[PDB]
């Protein structure tokens, strides 16, 4: 479960 | 959801006047230091602008080869506006799937392409380059380390948010909601066309946004109802839609349609850049969507100000060096 | 004497308020910046030299923050 950043989601 | 989204594609009642048509080459350095970027922009051509995009007929799959077919992307599941994950040749099994063969509507609006061999392929408007803090505020031999192509957040060395694909299927949906950070959008229609609904951030819209947001029911109440003014605005192929800071906004998918945008911070609108941030920590938004090191951003904007006009730098000797190296390049 | 656009003097202003303000667990001072709180000090000299800039010699058409 790597962290992720700067998804687009409402 | 329990309103009706095809009659809020029908009515006339969202006929606000926002959205300004420009002249590419009117939007220079000197036009966002005249107006300060708060009114949305549309450029129904290229002319002027400085874009470069990839060939007219640019595929699905043609994203895949360009990214990586095992490239692990976020899908949007429109019915419940949730968030799930699939490589990118599943993702171009499901788009190239026939439209009524299709077992669900989903939504790519998340792939970043940054270091990979579409990065070259698509080009933002040149004004752009000139503002964006990443390209001008954030210290630059660490952006130019950056190899990881994906948003991991151990392996990025800076806001990875300046390219992403955006492919939607027709029917696609996205609810309102203010991009993060309280980040500026460039939005160019490369191919099919998208339906805005459109909402200036005054102070009892962003209350009522919050509170929107807090209520739990943004599936039960469309937002552009009940504000005073909202405009619906179609998009068509080949324009380019500039989103200012804090605008919320929904977006609907008339046909299938491929789509290559960005966001970026920029120094004529801080104010309501903070305020868009301060709304994502009161609602309690997961780092994962939000604007990457926003505060060590803030941080490197200061400095540059400061040393820019008074030539006294408040950076680290290393730091100092490693620019100094730079400049010499 | 350089000239700011009163876009960019109340943000500025608004930038160090905040960052200003913002607890040490929550400042996220970035690991190229040497002292914070000097560079906190100069801006409000920077602000209070700059407060009366004049608007149409402000636009410029070029950036005040540029790489060399
Ligand atoms: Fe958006």
């Amino acid at each position: 479960a790597p962290a992720t950043g700067g998804v687009k989601k409402p | 959801r329990t309103f009706d989204l095809e009659e809020k594609l029908q009515t006339n009642k969202y006929n606000a006047n926002f959205v300004t048509f420009m002249e590419g080459k009117d939007f220079n350095v000197e036009y966002i230091q005249r107006g300060g970027l708060r009114d949305p922009l549309i450029f129904k051509n290229s002319d002027g602008l400085g874009i470069k995009m990839p060939d007219p007929d640019f595929t699905v799959n043609d994203v895949k080869m360009c990214v990586g077919s095992r490239r692990m992307v976020d899908v949007m599941d429109v019915n419940t506006q949730k968030g799930i994950e699939m490589t990118m040749a599943q993702w171009t099994r499901y788009y190239e799937t026939p439209e009524e063969e299709r077992e669900k509507l989903y939504n790519v609006i998340s792939l970043e392409f940054s270091h990979t061999r579409l990065e070259n392929m698509v080009q933002r408007p040149s004004t752009v380059d000139f503002i964006d803090w990443v390209d001008n505020m954030w210290p630059r031999h660490l952006k130019e380390s950056q190899t990881e192509s994906t948003n991991a957040i151990l392996e990025m060395q800076y806001p990875k948010v300046q390219k992403y694909c955006l492919m939607s299927v027709r029917g696609c949906y996205t609810d309102f909601h203010v991009d993060f950070g309280g980040t500026s959008v460039w939005y160019h229609i490369h191919q099919g066309g998208k339906v805005f609904w459109l909402i200036p951030p005054t102070a009892h819209n962003l209350e009522l946004y919050e509170n929107w947001l807090l209520s739990g029911k943004q599936g039960d109440i469309f937002l552009g109802d009940r504000v005073s003014d909202c405009q619906r605005i179609e998009l068509k192929q080949g324009y380019t839609f500039v989103i200012p800071s804090g605008w919320i906004h929904a977006v609907y998918t008339p046909t299938d349609t491929l789509v290559f945008g960005g966001n970026f911070l920029h120094s004529f609108n801080i104010p309501m850049q903070l305020k868009i941030y301060s709304i994502e920590d009161r609602t309690r938004v997961p780092n994962k969507f939000r604007y990457p090191f926003y505060y060590e951003m803030c941080w490197y904007v200061l400095e540059r100000y400061v040393y820019c006009i008074t030539n006294r730098s408040h950076l680290t000797k290393d730091f100092q060096k490693e620019s100094l190296s730079m400049d010499m390049e | 004497q350089v000239h700011l656009t009163h876009f960019e003097l109340e943000g500025l202003r608004c930038l160090v308020d905040k960052l200003e303000s913002l607890p040490l667990h929550k400042k996220c001072v970035p690991t190229g910046i040497e002292d914070e709180d000097a560079l906190i000090a100069d801006v409000k000299i920077l602000l209070e030299e700059l407060a009366s800039s004049d608007p149409k010699l402000a636009l410029t058409g070029v950036p005040i923050v540029q790489w060399p």
